[PDB]
C-alpha cells in the first residue's frame, strides 16, 4: 500500500469509528484548542456551542 | 514591537518620486504543538 | 562694581489694555498652587443636566468605566441656581474646610480631600499677553498645595484600589490560533512558482 | 499581509500552551503520561 491509500483506509475507517479511548482524547484535546482559538477571539456565540460539545463528549470513568 | 518597522526608500530619478516601503510587524499567534509527516498530513502532537 | 550694560536710554511707549476684576484680594496678593490628581476634575463650564445624562458613556473594560464614574462624581462643578426671589446665583457644589488645627481640605459632596502644604519661595503667577509678547505679574505663589484622600475608607480610594488592582490584572497579548496544514507550505510553493518564473524569464530573456 | 510564519518555539510541558494542561487525571494515562510527572521541562530531539 502507498502512503495516500493508508490515508484513505484511515479516513474510512476513522468515519466508521465509532469510539477509541485514544481517539476520544484527541477529539477532546482538539475540541479544547478550538474553544481557546474562540475565547482570544471573544467569539460568545461559537464557545458555547464548543462547551455544550465538550461536556456532552465528556464524564469519563 | 520593540522594532516595529523596517522602512527602505528610494528617491526616484530614472521625475523626482520619492518612494518609501515599509513593513510593520502586528499581533503574533500562537498555536498548540503540531507534527508535519513526510507524507504532508499534520496532527497534534 | 558690574556696571550697568545699558545706557541708552530707548524706551517704548506701550499701553496696555486691562479689565476690571471681579474681585480683589485683601491684605495680601497671596495664592496656592495646588497640583490635580487623576481622581478629581475641574468642570468650569456650567452643569448642564440634559447634556451630561445623554452622553452617558459605557463601556466593556471595567476599569476604564469605573474610573470614568468616579472622576465624574467627583468633578468640581457649578450651576445656575434659581433664587427664590426670582434671582440668578451662582451655585457650586465644592467647598473649602478649615479645621481646628489649622489644615485645610477640599470638599466636593461628602468627599474630603486634605491639603498639604509646603512652602515656595521666588515663585509668582503672570499673565500672559501674546498679541504684544510680554508677560504682566498677577500675584506671588507662596505656598504648593497636594491634595490626599483623607482616608482609606473614603469611596474615592476603595474605588482608585479597585480599578488599579483590576487595571494590572488583565495582561494576554498572544492570541490563539488552529494550524490546519504545513506553516511551510506557503513559502515551499513560492519558491516552487518563483524559480518557475525564474526559468521563463531566463529563457524569454535568452531569446529577446 | 497577513499570518506569516516566522519559527517554532519548543514549549515547556506542563505549561498553558502544553497539550497536558488539561485532559484531567484518567485521559493522562491514555496517553501514557506519568500523573506524578511536574512538567518544567523541554522536549528536544
Amino acid at each position: 500500500l502507498s502512503n495516500d491509500e493508508v490515508n484513505s483506509i484511515v479516513k474510512m475507517k476513522q468515519s466508521l469509528s465509532s469510539n477509541t479511548g485514544f481517539n476520544t482524547v484527541l477529539k477532546k484535546a482538539q475540541l479544547q484548542e478550538e474553544l481557546e482559538e474562540a475565547r482570544d477571539a471573544h467569539d460568545h456565540e461559537r464557545v458555547a456551542r464548543i462547551e455544550a460539545e465538550l461536556k456532552s463528549i465528556g464524564a469519563e470513568s | 514591537w520593540e522594532e516595529p518597522r523596517l522602512i527602505l526608500d528610494q528617491p526616484a530619478q530614472h521625475d523626482n518620486i520619492n518612494k518609501r516601503y515599509e513593513i510593520r510587524f502586528g499581533k503574533i499567534y500562537l498555536s498548540r504543538p503540531t507534527m508535519t509527516e513526510a507524507d504532508g498530513t499534520t496532527h497534534a502532537m | 562694581h558690574t556696571k550697568s550694560v545699558y545706557d541708552n536710554g530707548e524706551t517704548l511707549d506701550i499701553s496696555l489694555p486691562i479689565h476690571p476684576k471681579s474681585h480683589i484680594p485683601q491684605g495680601k496678593q497671596d495664592r496656592w498652587v495646588v497640583k490635580l490628581p487623576d481622581f478629581l476634575d475641574i468642570n468650569a463650564e456650567p452643569f448642564d443636566p440634559r447634556p451630561f445624562e445623554m452622553n452617558v458613556k459605557t463601556h466593556e473594560d471595567k476599569n476604564q468605566e469605573l474610573l470614568d464614574k468616579l472622576i465624574a462624581v467627583n468633578t468640581v462643578r457649578w450651576r445656575y441656581a434659581k433664587s427664590e426671589t426670582g434671582g440668578i446665583f451662582k451655585e457650586t457644589n465644592s467647598q473649602i474646610i478649615q479645621w481646628e488645627d489649622g489644615t485645610y481640605s477640599l470638599r466636593v459632596g461628602s468627599e474630603i480631600f486634605d491639603m498639604f502644604t509646603t512652602n515656595t519661595d521666588d515663585n509668582y503667577l503672570v499673565s500672559e499677553h501674546n498679541e504684544e509678547g510680554i508677560l504682566m505679574t498677577e500675584s506671588t505663589l507662596s505656598k504648593s498645595v497636594k491634595l490626599v484622600p483623607a482616608s482609606f475608607q473614603s469611596t474615592t480610594h476603595q474605588k482608585l484600589a479597585k480599578a488599579l488592582s483590576a487595571k494590572q490584572k488583565k495582561e494576554s497579548y498572544a492570541r490563539s490560533v488552529v494550524t490546519k496544514e504545513d506553516p511551510e507550505e506557503r513559502q515551499r510553493r513560492l519558491e516552487s512558482q518563483e524559480n518557475e518564473r525564474y526559468r521563463l524569464e531566463r529563457r524569454r530573456k535568452q531569446a529577446e | 499581509g497577513n499570518k506569516v510564519h516566522i519559527g517554532k518555539v519548543p514549549i515547556m510541558l506542563r505549561s498553558k500552551f502544553c497539550s497536558l494542561r488539561t485532559l484531567d487525571e484518567v485521559d493522562l494515562y491514555k496517553m501514557k503520561e506519568c500523573p506524578y510527572d511536574m512538567g518544567g521541562y523541554f522536549v528536544i530531539n
